[PDB]
RNA sequence: AACAGUGGUAGGAGAGCGUUCUAAGGGCUGUGAAGCCAGACCGGAAGGACUGGUGGAGCGCUUAGAAGUGAGAAUGCCGGU
RNA sequence: UAUCCUUGGGAGUCAGACUGCGAGUGAUAAGAUCCGUAGUCGAAAGGGAAACAGCCCAGACCGCCAGCUAAGGUCCCAAAG
RNA sequence: GACCGAUAGUGAACCAGUACCGUGAGGGAAAGGUGAAAAGCACCCCGGAAGGGGAGUGAAAGAGAUCCUGAAACCGUGUGCCUACAAGUAGUCAGAGCCCGUUAACGGGUGAUGGCGUGCCUUUUGUAGAAUGAACCGGCGAGUUACGAUCCCGUGCAAGGUUAAGCAGAAGAUGCGGAGCCGCAGCGAAAGCGAGUCUGAAUAGGGCGCAUGAGUACGUGGUCGUAGACCCGAAACCAGGUGA
RNA sequence: GGAACGAGGUAGAUGAAGAGGUCUGGAAAGGCCCGCCAUAGGAGGUAACAGCCCUGUAGUCAAAACUUCGUUCUCUCCUGA
């Protein structure tokens, strides 16, 4: 059978041009009183998946273009 | 296609049993204990090929010492004497002289003795 | 070539590794799986992306965005591709699809402005970039939207 | 390349130019090897099976209680370590066929034909027409052409008279221009193609 | 050729031996095949020959291909003792 | 002197042990326990410590009935005062 | 038929769902081969017979009914060397004596005596281990296959690469089949814009991209996913039946 | 519901070519030297491995009776802009 995409991951990551994965930051849901504006500005931006994690989960997104 | 066990297993085990000829009881008859003993014999044969070179040197030194003390020298001083005289005859050949041509050995011993008394 | 003198190209084929066929192979006994624990068991190992109970990466991160049903994708053609044609030709999506310049039409053809175009063409496409429209007109051509 | 154009008798009627795009290319040995393996694999029937421990008759109940008896623990008399038991893995029905890219297919057949020309094993006939199906007639024709080992005869269209005359001779195969293939050409030492058949083969490949 | 190096568990990498089957070439065999039994032969190893005895009809070799392809251990299964 | 870095393929490992040195816990006990640091073992055969994974000396590709040394020794066992 | 060849292949090559086991449902074996032809050993001898020894048949009886071949364990007979003062993981290295004569080799067999030396495996920091496994011999017995993903290697073509089902055809090769799939363009949640794009008030900065380019089809190999998924092993759970 | 016809199924028929010579051998189908048939060089058997020894095979034929399908005819039924 075809390998099945991990649907939870498909909702969280996006492939970049060179095949990196784009992600959102954690700690961006609530409790913003407890975070400085500097943190909030930075957590608002996207990030890339780390090398360590990328190899663990690369196969979960194989079907995604 | 199915691969039957065939004749390969028996051939391999027979070779080991042939190497175990002359072993005691089951050790020349039963593959497992024969196989163990042949393997063990391998380690022993390696070890002893290196031990052989020590046993014969040990034997030569013992013989030279006996012959040396017939000329009033210990082995220690005889060998020192030969080194000072530049004699490169080794202990295998010195022992051979001591046993087969004692007069020749005494000549070398006298050479050593000259150097020691110098 | 002879059926009795066949040779594969060098390095085109390799022999498979057969584990658990004796010490000397180097994959004897444990067959490459080390000693004990979950990873050495038959059908062992944890599911992809499992982290031993630490919250998986994907679950730590928030979902983003939505999918637009009415999303249009255009078969893009840069100006360098149009340069392959001959002068005076009216480059339509039908011409592009037949000659294999584009593989699939999707929602239409969009001309983009990467590269140079040194030919007068009558480019008929669904969409043009500002750069592409300028460049097609600059070389004496016509950039008609259809 | 030029080759002698014969007639059934065996006399040379001058020469003929084969199209260099088909019979003149440098044989690509690597693709020929792949073509040969692919074709032989496609011939495999692959009807072979064994019974695993689920398929072997019986074996439901536990042979004896897990503890106390002093025997090794067992779950079924059809476990693969039991005599009579299931096989672990082993043959299962499958197909061996796979497909090379079209261009590799064409390159393979062109390589093999051009190799025939390099070895002077390509015999071109003005035509090959037998009056009646008669193996004696065909055997005489082959001897006339000095055909000793195997030979592949390639006619333009279905030639019933030739097919029947050559059917029974060992190592002599008859084929239509459509039916020519890498394994057949490589297998048979000589290639007897008719002039009409050469153009049909060229038409497709060229 | 010179120089240097060459202990090894888990494990990674490379090069090989051997078994069954297929294809293609080339052979062996009732003047004795395979198997079996000896031997003091050969190769760096897996292994391969040669000779003789038994056996009484099948079997190697070269290149390539495909695997039910290699056992000393599982209180393994079965048989024999 | 000949490593080092980047990328990618495949791993195994998460029970460690002792010895010396610097500390904690303990009683300035433990072949105890927990760290730092170096070594050996693990995964290291050979020589010495009678025997003796972890101590001393020293790293086994293979042959030699050759030589020089290390720790440790040289009256006999047992080579050498 | 690059399926098995009598522990294999159906449980069952054979009077097998039989024998046997169970109250019953049910479970469930072992066991093939004389010879080309019975020409299946007339007759004689020992014996109650069995079983032998001759003689005949036959190419062969060392093919005589569990009758092709006949391995190992195991059990014996004969004897070339050794053995009754010796402490043995049974060998190995040294070594007389005695006895042989080979694939002719700085040969073979035996071994008074000397030196060294606590099996194999598994599991362990560490096992000769008084930790585990194996009475012995033989056979059988464990990373495989399908479909996907990814990387390396090989080949074809290359800004392109490739067909799937299906139709013709030897259950084939091949021809046709361009639907579809991947790549050449990315950025953004998206509208959308596009070698840029998103964020932002911003020709600012920054992110991801481009300039700094190679993909694709197929094959081999490594690994991974889904399948029993390297093999063996629970106590249990559930469903339908069989038993007072 | 019924006919006529065609092609099949359920038994079969016919069917080419060497005891060729010679060599071992218990026995040739094997070896050697020669032929011949082939729309037949599928296969099994026959005293060792047979296209030409047997049953067969290719090819061409064959059905009293039963049965399957097909095509015509009979038969049946029928207004739509
Ligand atoms: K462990
Ligand atoms: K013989
Ligand atoms: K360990
Ligand atoms: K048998
Ligand atoms: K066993
Ligand atoms: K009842
Ligand atoms: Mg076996
Ligand atoms: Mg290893
Ligand atoms: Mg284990
Ligand atoms: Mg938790
Ligand atoms: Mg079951
Ligand atoms: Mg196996
Ligand atoms: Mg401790
Ligand atoms: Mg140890
Ligand atoms: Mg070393
Ligand atoms: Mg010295
Ligand atoms: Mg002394
Ligand atoms: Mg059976
Ligand atoms: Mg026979
Ligand atoms: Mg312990
Ligand atoms: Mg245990
Ligand atoms: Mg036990
Ligand atoms: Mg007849
Ligand atoms: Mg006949
Ligand atoms: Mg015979």
């Amino acid at each position: 059978p075809k390998m099945k995409t991990h649907r939870g991951s498909a909702k969280r990551f996006k492939k970049t041009g060179s095949g990196k994965l784009k992600r959102s930051h954690a700690y961006t849901s609530h409790l913003f009183a407890n975070k400085s504006q500097k943190q909030k500005r930075k957590l608002r931006k996207s990030a890339v998946v780390s090398a360590g994690d990328f190899k663990r989960i690369k196969q979960m997104l194989a079907n995604i273009k | 296609p199915r691969v039957k066990g065939g004749t390969v297993t028996r051939k391999r085990r027979k070779k080991v049993l042939k190497l175990a000829k002359g072993y005691f009881g089951s050790k020349h008859t039963l593959y497992k204990v024969a196989n163990q003993q042949v393997m063990k014999s391998g380690n022993y044969a390696f070890r002893d090929r290196r031990q052989k070179k020590r046993d014969f040197r040990k034997l030569w030194i013992t013989r030279i010492n006996a012959a040396a003390r017939m000329n009033g020298l210990s082995y220690s001083r005889l060998m020192h004497g030969l080194k000072l005289s530049g004699i490169e005859v080794n202990r295998k050949m010195l022992a051979d002289l001591a046993v087969n041509d004692l007069t020749a050995f005494n000549q070398l011993a006298d050479a050593a003795k000259a150097q020691l008394n110098k | 070539m002879k059926l009795h003198e066949l040779k594969p190209s060098e390095g085109s084929r390799k022999t498979r590794n057969r584990v658990g066929r004796g010490i000397g192979s180097g994959n004897g006994k444990t067959a490459g799986k080390g000693h004990k624990g979950q990873n050495a068991r038959s059908g062992g190992g944890v599911r992809p992306g499992f982290e031993g109970g630490q919250m998986p990466l994907f679950q730590r991160l928030p979902k983003r965005g939505f999918t637009n049903i009415n999303r249009k994708e255009y078969a893009v053609v840069n100006l360098d591709k149009l340069n392959g044609f001959a002068e005076g030709t009216e480059v339509t999506p039908e011409l592009l699809l037949e000659t294999g310049v584009i593989s699939k039409l999707n929602a239409g053809v969009k001309i983009l402005g990467n590269g140079k175009l040194e030919k007068k063409l009558t480019v008929k496409a669904n969409k043009f970039s500002a750069s592409a429209k300028e460049a097609v007109e600059a070389a004496g051509g016509t950039a008609e939207v259809i | 390349p030029k080759v002698a154009l014969y007639n059934q008798n065996g006399s040379t009627a001058g020469d003929i130019e084969l199209n260099a795009s088909v019979f003149g290319i440098e044989p690509n040995e690597s693709v020929v090897f792949d073509a040969i393996l692919m074709q032989r694999a496609s011939l495999r029937q692959g009807t072979h099976k064994v019974k695993n421990r689920s398929e072997v008759r019986g074996g439901g109940r536990k042979p004896w209680r897990q503890k106390g008896t002093g025997r090794a623990r067992q779950g079924s008399i059809r476990s693969p370590q039991w005599r009579g038991g299931g096989v672990v893995f082993g043959p299962t029905p499958r197909s061996y066929s796979y497909k090379l890219p079209k261009k590799v297919r064409r390159l393979a057949i062109k390589s093999v034909l051009s190799s025939k020309v390099i070895d002077n094993n390509i015999i071109v006939l003005e035509d090959l027409t037998l009056d009646t199906a008669k193996t004696k007639e065909m055997a005489a024709i082959l001897k006339g052409l000095s055909v000793e080992k195997k030979a592949l005869i390639v006619t333009a269209d279905a030639n019933e008279a030739v097919a029947l005359s050559a059917r029974n001779i060992p190592g002599v195969t008859v084929v239509e221009a459509n039916g020519i293939n890498v394994l057949d050409v490589v297998n048979h030492e000589k290639l007897l193609i008719t002039k009409a058949a050469v153009e049909k083969v060229e038409e497709v490949l060229a």
